[PDB]
RNA sequence: AAAACUCCAGUUGACACAAAAUAGACUACGAAAGUGGCUUUAACAUAUCUGAACACACAAUAGCUAAGACCCAAACUGGGAUUAGAUACCCCACUAUGCUUAGCCCUAAACCUCAACAGUUAAAUCAACAAAACUGCUCGCCAGAACACUACGAGCCACAGCUUAAAACUCAAA
């Protein structure tokens, strides 16, 4: 029991979120880098519904890419969520970084639920040319 | 299963481009490395962050963020003993996998011999 | 033998006269062209599904 | 320019050719065909009517058959792609291999040596 | 006398292993067999030593994969969802 | 020789596909190809959002045209093709049968391979 | 370790391209 | 973007065990190839560098086999002392 | 030598014996030493085709007060 | 690489030891180990091998003969004037069970 | 840490003239350089060997002209931090360039530094490393060094160059 991969949109979706099935689920997209990150909540209809990273709250300079900041962020974004009801959330992680982790447990703490954690690093198939190596 | 080295160094009967280019010669030693450990964790932050988070909401008092700070507490005193029972358990305690005495000692035991 | 063959297998073709009632057997007809394997090395089609 | 229509070498020495109808004798040409059969065919026709026997593979005369078919259809090629320099140099030592054994058989046996320069239209230049 | 061995064609030999996808055709409009071969999550096609083919097979096998994903049969960042209750051949750990 | 065709339509059921495939075999036979079978994948899903030809299609089918083209007419075949509206792309393959299933005894254990470094005590 | 023909050869070709740079 | 949505590393939560997920996706990644390829990818490799890196790659992978072999095939000898002495 | 070929085939078809070998006897004979005995002493009569040489030895060894247990 | 001439054949990966020139290297073994005894000898087992350590030291030692199956010294049969004593008499016959 | 942009950042619908993860635990093609997203076409020589600096044809990338696009990377440039000084190691934006067409001297650690054609190791046995050591034929070079990938001379679609290549002086050397 418990199949790991997600449920087909096509016959009967067999699971039920809030009498919700999975497609209608609001996304919070979550952008970590190497020095910033950001969490917005976005509705199924696709429509903003709440805002926060490190940036809006008061770290400057290489304090942004923290787990302390990334932490307050997601209990930000997770309060103004539910300040407007949203309970589940579908997290998409977009990059790598050191507060990768640290706003799904802010989100978490705040008092959201997460069903899926999904993640969609944009690594390019020998794409664009990336910088010149430094030389540390 | 370990892949073909056939046509890879270059030698005088392989009238092609070198596959591997080593620095090294391929000559196995009698010698294990040493594992590595003792790495960045920085771990038991949560608390630290809620604790500091109650004492901004609230007034900088003691008996305000109870909870929080006895929280924090326990859970650097778990922290600490979890790093004791750690450094205790590493000395002489393997799990999955061995320790190098006994490796380096065992391949003392059957050397090898390239020099024929 | 293989002009023979050939010869027996060209009398199926389409030409000018043959297209109409050609196009209406393509449309209704299907043919499915995915087989699975096994461990083995049986063949397992999933049109027994 | 052989025509289209001719059948080749794999479809030549075979019994029943009144009795083909049309789609397969269009088949079996060299309309949906490839180039080396039509280089095959040129091949034979040049050593059927040149030269005497053509089952002698291993000899001068079929290599020197082989080489100017070679010649030519580097020439082709040549002159249909521009800009192609290991074709070029393909061609350049074809040409150089011709004349080589060209100066071999004339070496060893010129009436074959002047038949060859007869037929084919090439002449062996003396070298500077 | 009659006793000395004689040197034959070597008994004792066990007939070599064959392959899972040796007496078969290989094409690209086949989606099930070129989609066994690939991860169902992030659609990374497996090396040599996790199928367990030679070197030809695996090359037409790639081959076929690489043409139905450029013509139009077969997604590249993810597996088709339909073709995951299939006998899995690959050797695989995560999950557990 | 012969060469096959992914051909890749919308979702039109009946009438338009006919058309399509009705103006494709006259389009071969007036380009000197013999067509010779047909058949049909039926209507699939493609496996992503395809941009063709102005509109984006997410529900098509395929179909397999069987023919021998000369080696002349391939590049013509594809300019007809790709000026087409209701066509969104067909790629001419070869004939997968050509080509005939090559002999194989599998693989085998390559031994140690030595003989590579000098034999000195060091 | 074995460079310093090398280096050597370098500084040389490097006066060069100063001499011919300068007049 | 052409593709479809949430299919393409995908996981679920078994009564809010999101950390044995979030590790199990981190394995995933890796077994895959993709986070070691995005830190290769960060900063532009010369293919000079590229090719010199693969083959320590390689090199060091097949002595790491030949040695977890040979500790294999030596740990069926791993016992006290059979012989006092002597 | 020959009785190898004929201890493979024998191995091939039915297995290993119910009697296991002992190493300790020089005179030890095993099921594949009779098999072996009895394919010899078949061949020597006179007769070619493998099949029916086989079905006799199975014939002799079940006459002799064995059971043969072969992997159907 | 030395032991050609020595083996007869392989079975199955095993190297044979054929016992036809085995018996001739044999009998002119044990006829210069006959004549050491019977002239005044030492004979010294030496056989590094822990398996078989017990039997070989009571053989020599029942036979009033001298044995040395534990860990051989560096310069013992060559610097053995500085190992023991003044003169000591080395031994003129020395057999290895285990080379 | 600056500094840079606040027509900035975020999910979504509409978009390329360079590069082509996973197949890369494969050793493949090509004389070498060089070449792994898909489809079609033409095609990868020689039934003795060697053989040019008295010749011919190719040959990584870097530089030019005559026609265009230009996300990104980046010679130069200007600004911003430290150092007594920094024209550089850190960051920002951009040019020449990486792209398509045609023409130029043909430049390398062109390094697998091992010339090509064949074979061998219980006859032959190497100062030392490296990739263990030799038999037959043939082309170019060497015999101290810096001087000197140097002037001149000889040839060049090149006018800061390429191919060939010294003399004068010093030392007991490298
Ligand atoms: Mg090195
Ligand atoms: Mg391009
Ligand atoms: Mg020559
Ligand atoms: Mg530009
Ligand atoms: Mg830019
Ligand atoms: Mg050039
Ligand atoms: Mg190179
Ligand atoms: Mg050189
Ligand atoms: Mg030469
Ligand atoms: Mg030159
Ligand atoms: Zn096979």
């Amino acid at each position: 029991k418990f199949s790991i991969y997600p449920p087909i949109p096509g016959e009967e979706s067999s699971l039920r979120w809030a009498g919700k099935k999975f497609e209608e689920i609001p996304i919070a997209h979550i952008k970590a880098s190497h020095n910033n990150t950001q969490i917005q909540v976005v509705s199924a209809s696709n429509e903003p519904l709440a805002f926060a990273s490190c940036g809006t709250e008061g770290f400057r300079n290489a304090k942004k890419g923290t787990g302390i900041a990334a932490q307050t962020a997601g209990i930000a974004a997770a309060a103004r969520a539910k300040q407007k009801g949203v309970i589940h959330i579908r997290v998409v992680v977009k990059g790598l970084g050191p507060g990768r982790l640290s706003a799904m447990h802010g989100l978490i703490m705040g008092g959201l639920e997460v069903i899926s954690i999904t993640d969609n690093t944009p690594i390019p198939h020998n794409g664009c040319r990336p910088r010149k190596a430094r030389k540390l | 299963a370990t892949p073909s080295l056939r046509g890879r160094l270059a030698r005088f009967g392989n009238p092609r481009k070198p596959v591997l280019k080593p620095n090294k010669p391929l000559i196995l030693a009698n010698r294990v490395g040493e594992r590595r450990r003792e790495k960045g964790e920085a771990t038991c932050i949560t608390e630290m962050s809620v604790m500091m988070a109650c004492w901004k909401q609230n007034e900088f008092r003691d008996d305000a963020c109870r909870k929080e700070i006895q929280g924090f507490l326990d859970c650097a005193a778990r922290a600490q003993e979890a790093r004791k029972m750690r450094s205790i358990q590493e000395t002489l305690g393997e799990s999955g996998s061995l320790l190098p005495n006994k490796l380096n000692k065992l391949l003392q035991r059957f050397p090898n011999k390239p020099y024929l | 033998r293989e002009v023979l063959q050939l010869q027996e297998e060209v009398k199926n073709f389409i030409t000018r006269e043959n297209l109409e009632a050609r196009v209406e057997a393509a449309l209704d007809s299907r043919k499915n062209y995915n087989w699975a394997i096994t461990r083995e090395g049986l063949v397992v089609r999933p049109q027994r599904r | 320019d052989p025509p289209p229509s001719t059948l080749l070498k794999d479809y030549q020495n075979v019994p029943g050719i009144e009795k083909v109808d049309d789609v397969v004798k269009r088949l079996l040409s060299l309309e949906m065909a490839n180039k080396k059969e039509m280089l095959k065919i040129k091949q034979e026709q040049f050593m059927k009517k040149i030269v005497a026997n053509p089952e002698d593979t291993r000899s001068l005369e079929a290599r020197i058959i082989a080489l100017s078919v070679k010649i030519r259809s580097y020439e082709e090629h040549l002159e249909k792609h521009r800009k192609d320099k290991a074709h070029k140099r393909y061609l350049l030592m074809s040409i150089d291999q011709r004349k080589k054994m060209l100066k071999n058989l004339r070496n060893t046996n010129y009436d074959v040596f002047e038949k060859i320069c007869w037929g084919l239209g090439i002449e062996y230049t003396f070298p500077p | 006398n009659e006793d000395l061995p004689i040197s034959m064609e070597n008994p004792y030999k066990e007939p070599l292993k064959k392959c899972i996808l040796c007496g078969k055709h290989v094409d690209y409009k086949n989606v099930q067999l070129l989609s066994q071969f690939v991860s169902p999550f992030t659609g990374c096609i497996y090396g040599r030593h996790i199928t367990g083919l030679c070197g030809k097979k695996q090359k037409e096998i790639t081959k076929a994969i690489k043409r139905a994903q450029i013509m139009g049969f077969m997604p590249v960042t993810y597996k088709d969802p339909a073709y995951l209750k299939d006998p899995k051949v690959c050797n695989i750990r995560y999950r557990e | 020789p012969r060469y096959e065709l992914a051909l890749i339509l919308k979702a039109m059921q009946r009438p338009e596909t006919a058309a399509t495939l009705k103006r494709t075999i006259e389009a071969l036979m007036d380009r000197g190809a013999i067509v010779r079978d047909l058949e049909n994948l039926g209507e699939r899903a493609l496996p992503y959002r395809i941009s063709a030809h102005s509109q984006q299609h997410n529900r098509g089918g395929y179909f397999l045209v069987d023919f021998y083209a000369p080696t002349a007419a391939v590049e013509s075949m594809v300019e007809h093709l790709s000026r087409d509206i209701d066509v969104i792309r067909g790629n001419i393959v070869k004939h997968p049968l050509t080509q005939e299933l090559k002999e194989c005894e599998g693989i085998v254990p390559v031994p140690l391979a030595e003989k590579l470094y000098s034999t000195k005590k060091r | 370790k074995n460079v310093l023909k090398i280096r050597r050869r370098k500084m040389n070709h490097h006066k060069y391209r100063k001499l011919v740079k300068k007049t | 973007a052409k593709h479809l949505k949430f299919i393409a590393r995908t996981v679920m939560v078994q009564e809010g065990n999101v950390e044995s997920a979030y590790r199990t996706l981190n394995r995933i990644l890796t077994m895959d190839g993709l986070i070691e390829d995005i830190k290769h990818r960060r900063y532009y490799e010369k293919p000079c560098r590229r090719r010199q890196r693969e083959s320590y790659e390689r090199c060091r992978r097949i002595y790491n086999m030949e040695m977890a072999r040979k500790i294999n095939f030596l740990m069926r000898k791993n016992r006290a002392d059979p012989w006092q002495g002597c | 030598y020959h009785e190898d070929r004929i201890r493979a085939k024998f191995y091939s078809v039915y297995g290993s014996g119910q009697r296991a070998f002992d190493l300790f006897n020089p005179n030890f004979k095993s099921t594949c030493q009779r098999f072996v005995e009895k394919y010899t002493e078949l061949q020597k009569l006179g007769e070619t085709d493998e099949e029916k040489l086989f079905v006799e030895t199975g014939k002799a060894l079940l006459a002799e007060g064995v059971i043969l247990r072969r992997v159907g | 690489r030395f032991m050609e001439p020595y083996i007869f054949g392989s079975r199955l990966d095993h190297d044979i030891i054929d016992l036809e020139q085995t018996a001739t290297h044999l009998q002119l073994a044990l006829n210069f180990t006959a004549h050491m005894a019977y002239r005044k000898g030492i004979i010294l087992f030496i056989s590094r091998n822990r398996q078989f350590s017990y039997l070989i030291e009571n053989m020599a030692r029942d036979c009033g003969e001298y044995a040395h199956t534990r860990y051989f010294r560096g310069g013992m049969l060559t610097n053995a004037r500085l190992l023991f004593g003044p003169t000591v008499r080395l031994p003129d016959l020395i057999i290895f069970l285990h080379t």
